């Protein structure tokens, strides 16, 4: 094992882990863990203790895979929640967009890692467990290093690691070695036996600090399946994505299988769930069977031959300029593709209709070039160039006048449509000749029941009741009729800043009928003026329509 | 090799924040950065028994190709034990600002609160562990540095306030403002003699800060619609002066007429408006600073590259209000001249009242998050919350 400077740990303040009783245990399992310490005990791994120890965790034996060989398990579970808290080993994983090309890649599985690891002395005791016997006639351990399923033991073991590590890295700077888990991914652009020989040196070198990994003969090789992929030195491909054909297909199968497709959707083309997502309406059960229908019988046909088209990429390369570009896969839906070289990309993706309160394209292609910026950021540490679907002009007239802070990093336009547009846009000034429509609503606080009218210069009129309504309900109502019983150009003036803030705000999406029935209206008219005006003032057209909608 | 021992307020615990993304570029100074302070002892790579984290960036602060180390201890300053303003510094001429964190360095910290000061240096695509520091000394942004210090800080400096007694100069975190009633040549040649001072060891104009008026619309002839607006802002207003009255005005509009009809005002309405132009004329009485209170400074996107604010601690009794403009380059990046007003407003609020005041961004969290470091240059950082400003807010400040 390791000659590497222990790592200090105590004990979360306050608390200790001393208690939890042992499980007595059959004749055939308390002989299979009797011997199995032996082992270990010799090893310098663990050491039979008693001397001086109150704490104690239960040893279990599970039939280990395939064997008539009994193993041990020791539940730390509560010795854990007794144990500081480390500083996370990092959870954001690489993604192979962001490797660089490399000639020859390896990957060390330092696995027997966390027992090749001296865990801090002073911490020992509290390790302690114990093996049953018949009678209760007297087998009491404790761990001298990093244990399997001790809170510490990932954290301290990788930290170990990186230490180990460094040297060797200022020494060959021109080597790449990701950690990650228990395994040592290192890649290089040297000739293969310049290679093959520079791991050798890393290999005795980490089994100097008592690092064993495995022999060139009992690497594994590449690809490397990651996340997904299929990870080749020099590019990336996909896993293949099989779809099971059954007749019998559980609720739980038709979710796994939309699960995949999602995760397909990021990588393939034109891939749909919509109808094997209308399968789980109303479920009773995960067991519950559910027919396929007919279109649903069908896409995951097509969604199958789009599986079937092999899907390769590129790498990182720190010289070239990084680019994105995104789609209007629909409303609310984008696609994304970010490359180097035209056609050969690093990674693609898909970002689902987010369904707000009341937005439209400009904010929601906003949000996406934000999403892709802070992902980018991650993978490459650079922003792209974006290349999007609408005009400086679209861009300029949106900005200049929004009333939120809002950006774009550098980018050019592109015109592949569908394009992203202001589906209408609020006059500046009153409308001459127009008619003028001035709407009200109102509702009680306690029986939530609502009127909903207007009154206009040209006599026309229009009050209407409505039940379990708001005020804002109403106040929304009242514009909806007034885009109704009017022609194509109207002014309206309305008293409600909800209304008038939404409206203003120039939305193409909601998941308000309401909202969107307006919306439409809206898109309709040619020319549209909205106002505002204080509430209950006695300002002509206003105080009519404060009076209609007041019973 | 002395040491006063620091704690966290009782029961509090150390800061657990992750490290947001960086670039490249940021990454790649701050190794440089940090390998020096490494060599020097002002800081030490820790281990993982270390589970306290803060984030940190680089800058680079007006005019400079050399980058700068910049670690948010907000959330650590909020957990640090409180410690213990010559109102003379806000009545002044001109006041200048200095950097001074560099005095920190020659301070060593309780080596027992440094766990707290911990720190990361991210990698790009998550390829390698991130570099994890803390400091031995006293770190530039922490609310305990500057405490700590005043002991040492107050000694080099009467020198200087000894034989200048008509200069005012307090000390902000790592800034220190000085302020004086000469003219400029004298002004800042005075101020390079403190510098001069402060190196054998290691431009605002506060008279022009004030609460901006409220202005009425004057024009030729007047429109249903024009009058509409006209009492909407003033029924907004009466808000701040009971006294505006719209009574002639609303009855201007008595009927529902068109928007467009012109419509002509009234002796009465006249003297109405008349009348309420004065009233807004000054500021409303009775609004003083509570120091027991939290400040306050809201900010309205106004467009075309304006932004107004007020700075206040209760509704509708502003401290302060005004506008920012311009900053030729930014001419396309609202993410900048935000990032350019807080901090405008920040050292505005500390030469006024020395403490920094709460921001209500009209902006997206996330637009926010991803690039306002890309534009900061300040040696400390305020707090702020995101919002929806309101269709009227703006109207009416506009
Ligand atoms: O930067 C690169 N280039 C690269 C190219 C092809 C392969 Cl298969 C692997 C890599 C590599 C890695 C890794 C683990 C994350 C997967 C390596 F470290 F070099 F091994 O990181």
């Amino acid at each position: 094992i390791s000659p590497i400077e222990t790592v200090p740990v105590k004990l979360k303040p306050g608390m200790d882990g001393p208690k939890v009783k042992q499980w007595p245990l059959t004749e055939e399992k308390i002989k299979a863990l009797v011997e199995i310490c032996t082992e270990m005990e010799k090893e310098g791994k663990i050491s039979k203790i008693g001397p001086e120890n109150p704490y104690n965790t239960p040893v279990f034996a599970i039939k280990k895979k395939d064997s008539t060989k009994w193993r041990k398990l020791v539940d730390f579970r509560e010795l854990n929640k007794r144990t500081q808290d480390f500083w996370e080993v990092q959870l954001g994983i690489p993604h192979p967009a962001g490797l660089k090309k490399k000639k020859s890649v390896t990957v060390l599985d330092v696995g027997d890692a966390y027992f090749s690891v001296p865990l801090d002395e002073d911490f020992r005791k509290y390790t302690a467990f114990t093996i049953p016997s018949i009678n209760n006639e007297t087998i009491r351990y404790q761990y001298n290093v990093l244990p399997q399923g001790w809170k510490g033991s990932p954290a301290i073991f990788q930290s170990s690691m990186t230490k180990i590590l460094e040297p060797f890295r200022k020494q060959n700077p021109d080597i790449v070695i990701c950690q990650y888990m228990d395994d040592l991914y290192v890649g290089s652009d040297l000739e293969i036996g310049q290679h093959r020989t520079k791991i050798e040196e890393l290999r005795q070198h980490l089994l100097r600090w008592g690092l064993t990994t495995p022999d060139k003969k009992h690497q594994k090789e590449p690809p490397f399946l990651w996340m997904g992929y299929e990870l080749h030195p020099d590019k990336w491909t996909v896993q293949p994505i099989v779809l099971p054909e059954k007749d019998s297909w559980t609720v739980n199968d038709i979710q796994k299988l939309v699960g995949k497709l999602n995760w397909a959707s990021q990588i393939y083309p034109g891939i749909k769930v919509r109808q094997l997502c209308k399968l789980l309406r109303g479920t009773k059960a995960l067991t519950e069977v559910i027919p396929l229908t007919e279109e649903a019988e069908l896409e995951l046909a097509e969604n199958r031959e789009i599986l079937k088209e092999p899907v390769h990429g590129v790498y990182y390369d720190p010289s070239k300029d990084l680019i994105a570009e995104i789609q209007k896969q629909g409303q609310g839906q984008w696609t994304y593709q970010i490359y180097q070289e035209p056609f050969k990309n690093l990674k693609t993706g898909k970002y689902a209709r987010m369904r707000g309160a009341h937005t439209n394209d400009v904010k929601q292609l906003t949000e996406a070039v934000q999403k892709i910026t802070t992902e980018s950021i991650v993978i490459w540490g650079k922003t792209p160039k974006f290349k999007l679907p609408i005009q400086k002009e679209t861009w300029e007239t949106w900005w200049t006048e929004y009333w939120q802070a809002t950006w774009i990093p550098e980018w050019e336009f592109v015109n592949t449509p569908p394009l992203v547009k202001l589906w209408y846009q609020l006059e500046k000034e009153p409308i001459v000749g127009a008619e003028t429509f001035y709407v009200d609503g109102a509702a009680n606080r306690e029986t939530k029941l609502g009127k909903a009218g207007y009154v206009t210069n040209r006599g026309r009129q229009k009050v209407v009741t409505l039940t379990d309504t708001t005020n804002q309900k109403t106040e929304l109502q009242a514009i909806y009729l007034a885009l109704q019983d009017s022609g194509l150009e109207v002014n309206i003036v309305t008293d409600s800043q909800y209304a008038l803030g939404i409206i203003q705000a120039q939305p193409d999406q909601s998941e308000s009928e309401l909202v969107n029935q307006i919306i439409e209206q809206l898109i309709k008219k040619e020319k549209v003026y909205l106002a505002w005006v204080p509430a209950h003032k006695g300002i002509g057209g206003n105080e009519q329509v404060d009076k209609l909608v007041s019973a | 090799i002395e040491t006063v021992p620091v704690k966290l307020k009782p029961g509090m615990d150390g800061p657990k924040v992750k490290q947001w993304p960086l670039t490249e570029e940021k990454i790649k100074a701050l190794v440089e950065i940090c390998t020096e302070m490494e060599k020097e002892g002002k800081i030490s790579k820790i281990g993982p028994e270390n589970p306290y984290n803060t984030p940190v960036f680089a800058i680079k602060k007006k005019d400079s190709t050399k980058w700068r180390k910049l670690v948010d201890f907000r959330e650590l300053n909020k957990r640090t034990q409180d410690f213990w303003h010559p109102a003379g510094l806000k009545k002044k001429k001109s006041v200048t600002v200095l950097d001074v964190g560099d005095a920190y360095f020659s301070v060593p910290l309780d080596e027992d609160f440094r766990k707290y000061t911990a720190f990361t240096i991210p990698s790009i695509n998550n390829e390698t562990p991130g570099i994890r520091y803390q400091y031995n000394v006293l770190p530039q942004g922490w609310k305990g540095s500057p405490a700590i210090f005043q002991s040492s800080m107050t000694k080099i400096l009467e020198p200087f306030r000894k034989q200048n007694p008509d200069i005012v100069i307090c000390q902000y975190m790592d800034d220190l403002y000085v302020g004086s009633d000469l003219e400029i040549g004298q002004h800042r040649t005075k101020i390079e003699e403190l510098r001069q001072h402060l190196l054998r060891w290691g431009e605002l104009h506060p008279d022009k800060w004030t609460v901006q008026p409220i202005v009425l619309p004057e024009k030729d002839s007047w429109t249903v619609n024009d009058i509409q607006k006209l009492v909407g802002k003033l029924n907004w207003a009466s808000q701040i002066y009971p006294g505006i009255k719209v009574r002639q005005l609303c009855k201007l509009l008595r009927g529902t007429k068109a928007l467009t009809e012109v419509i002509p005002l009234t002796e009465e309405a006249e003297l109405e408006l008349a009348e309420n132009r004065e009233i807004l004329k000054e500021p409303v009485h009775g609004v003083y600073y509570d120091p027991s209170k939290d400040l306050i400074a809201e900010i309205q996107k106004q467009g075309q590259g304006q932004w107004t604010y007020q700075i206040y601690q209760e509704p509708f009794k502003n401290l302060k209000t005004g506008k920012y403009a311009r900053m030729r380059g930014a001419h396309t990046n609202d993410v900048k001249q935000l990032t350019e007003a807080v901090q405008k407003i920040t050292t505005e609020s500390i030469v006024i009242w020395g403490k920094t005041p709460k921001f209500k961004l009209p902006i997206q969290k996330e637009t926010w998050e991803t690039w306002w470091t890309e534009y900061w240059q300040a040696t400390w950082i305020p707090e702020w919350e995101f919002v929806n400003t309101p269709p009227l807010v703006k109207l009416w400040y506009q």
